[PDB]
This record gives C-alpha cells, sequence and structure tokens, in this order.
C-alpha cells in the first residue's frame, strides 16, 4: 500500500509549538503543556486531564498512525493512561483517559492502573463506540473490549512507539516496547477485523491521572493515508 | 559554497528527522500569521512540487 504523509493531523519536535505556544492543526485542552519537543499531556500531579485533537477532521479510507510516547512514574504501579482516538467529535474534556465520554469511532486505551484488580494490567484495550455507551471506568473497559493486549509501556528505556493502522476495515495496534532505540522493532498487540467507523473524524491523544500519577509525555503523532 | 550548495544547505537546515526529505511541518517552520493560509501555502506546495504524492518534497522534488 502506497503511504502518504499528512501534516495536518501530525505533530512532532523538536518546534512542536508556534511561538504562541499552540501546536499547529491541533487544540489542547486540560492540563496538557506543549513545549518544543514533546507534549506532556498529564504531568505528575494527582487528578490530572489533558488533552490534544485534530482541529479538522481526516477523511481517509485507510490510515495509519505512529506515536511515540513516554510513560513514566515512581512506582512499579502508575495511573490512569493515555488514549489515542478516532471519533467524530473532539472529545476535548472528560472523564475517559482526560477525554468526553460517548464518542462515536474508536479509542486505543492504554492502561496502567488496574481499577478492578484483576492483576492484568498495564494493558491495551480497543474499544468502539457509537455515541451513547459509558466507559466503563472500574472495570477497565473489559467487558466493552473488541480486543486486548498485556503490554508494560511504562517506564521503558526508550520511547515506547505505538502504530495503529486502519486498512481494509481491520484495525491493528502494533507495540514497540521501548527497549531499543530501534525504530522499527514493532510487536502484535491487537487486531479487529471487520470494523467500521466514521467516515471522517478526529484524530486525538489524551491522558488522565488519579490518587496515583505517572507523567504522559508524546513526543509524536505522525498520520498516513494509505491507498489499496 | 555554490548556489546550488546553500539551496541543499537549507533543504537540510530544515530536515530535523534526518531523513532527506521535507514534509509539511519541516516546511511551516521554515516560514518561521493565520492557521488557514499556512495550510494553503503548504498544501500550494505539496500540489506543485510533490510529484510522487507521498506527502514530502525530496532533494530532486526541491531542486525543481
Ligand atoms: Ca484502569
Ligand atoms: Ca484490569
Ligand atoms: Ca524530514
Ligand atoms: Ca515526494
Ligand atoms: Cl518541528
Amino acid at each position: 500500500p502506497h503511504r502518504r504523509f499528512e501534516y495536518k493531523y501530525s505533530f512532532k519536535g523538536p518546534h512542536l509549538v508556534q511561538s504562541d505556544g499552540t501546536v499547529p492543526f491541533w487544540a489542547h485542552a486540560g492540563n496538557a503543556i506543549p513545549s518544543s519537543d514533546q507534549i506532556r499531556v498529564a504531568p505528575s500531579l494527582k487528578s490530572q486531564r489533558g488533552s490534544v485533537w485534530t482541529k479538522t477532521k481526516a477523511a481517509f479510507e485507510n490510515w495509519e498512525v505512529e506515536v511515540t510516547f513516554r510513560v513514566t512514574g515512581r512506582g512499579r504501579i502508575g495511573a490512569d493512561g493515555l488514549a489515542i482516538w478516532y471519533a467524530e467529535n473532539q472529545g476535548l474534556e472528560g472523564p475517559v483517559f482526560g477525554s468526553a465520554d460517548l464518542w462515536n469511532g474508536v479509542g486505543i486505551f492504554f492502561d496502567s492502573f488496574d481499577n478492578d484488580g484483576k492483576k492484568n494490567n498495564p494493558a491495551i484495550v480497543i474499544i468502539g463506540n457509537n455515541g451513547q455507551i459509558h466507559y466503563d471506568h472500574q472495570n477497565d473497559g473489559a467487558s466493552q473490549a473488541l480486543a486486548s493486549c498485556q503490554r508494560d509501556f511504562r517506564n521503558k528505556p526508550y520511547p515506547v512507539r505505538a502504530k495503529i493502522t486502519y486498512y481494509q476495515n481491520t484495525l491493528t495496534v502494533m507495540i514497540n516496547n521501548g527497549f531499543t532505540p530501534d525504530k522499527n522493532d514493532y510487536e502484535f498487540c491487537a487486531k479487529v477485523e471487520n470494523m467500521i467507523i466514521p467516515a471522517q473524524g478526529h484524530f486525538g491523544i489524551s491522558a488522565a491521572t488519579g490518587g496515583l500519577a505517572d507523567d504522559h509525555d508524546v513526543l509524536s503523532f505522525l498520520t498516513f493515508q494509505l491507498t489499496e | 559554497m555554490s548556489p546550488q550548495e546553500l539551496q541543499l544547505h537549507y533543504f537540510k537546515m530544515h530536515d530535523y528527522d534526518g531523513n532527506n526529505l521535507l514534509d509539511g511541518l519541516e516546511l511551516s517552520t521554515a516560514i518561521t500569521m493565520s492557521e488557514d493560509e499556512l495550510i494553503n501555502i503548504i498544501d500550494g506546495v505539496l500540489r506543485d512540487d510533490d510529484k510522487n504524492n507521498d506527502g514530502y518534497i525530496d532533494y530532486a522534488e526541491f531542486a525543481k
């Protein structure tokens, strides 16, 4: 498949922000702080919420986002995690990893904290929604998950990379677990076949903390349109 | 230094990720005005000069 980089749905350093502190083509909200090399979407303070969302909708039949991040905290346990989004509406603020609930589209949730105590975190969960469902925070969305994997994405020596691919109606999540600086050491995490999602949508990324709090940094969000 | 080398030096000076391609975010910074006018300039450059439609302007595309 031919790849086309899409600058309007992307961000990265070393000049990530403009002189007025904004991220070109993206809105940010809550506790998210953009700087020239990264966005600290949610700092390691208590009860933080932050998000960054594209100003306009993308209209791509197939696409691929590469997100480079680091989730860092003092503990062997941290909270709450980070979310990557494709949705009809901008979910700038809300109780769902910093973004609005009741979204129409797909969230990919990198959930650090085991709210249900099943000893199955950190976890990566893919949750489709049609604008009506309330994210089940206290059970880590386990009943709402179309697919998921167990993957410790916290406190890694190099930035973690997630590659989220929507090709021919299948959504695939590949993860590079940050053990090396080789950008292409991706391993399979999860996939949903025959997934149908809005035709147009904003891309987004958000994070939150609670009583426990990690720093959630996103270094880059790079979007490609795929044709074939 | 020749003019062509001066042009190559500008290309490389805005290639922050060192991949020998200039994308739209790299192009944006070269324009050291509203986000809408910026989008129109960058889309313009891509429309006119990105001959293979990969979203990048390589050095050949940059030279003309
Ligand atoms: Ca959780
Ligand atoms: Ca759990
Ligand atoms: Ca480049
Ligand atoms: Ca090109
Ligand atoms: Cl930049």
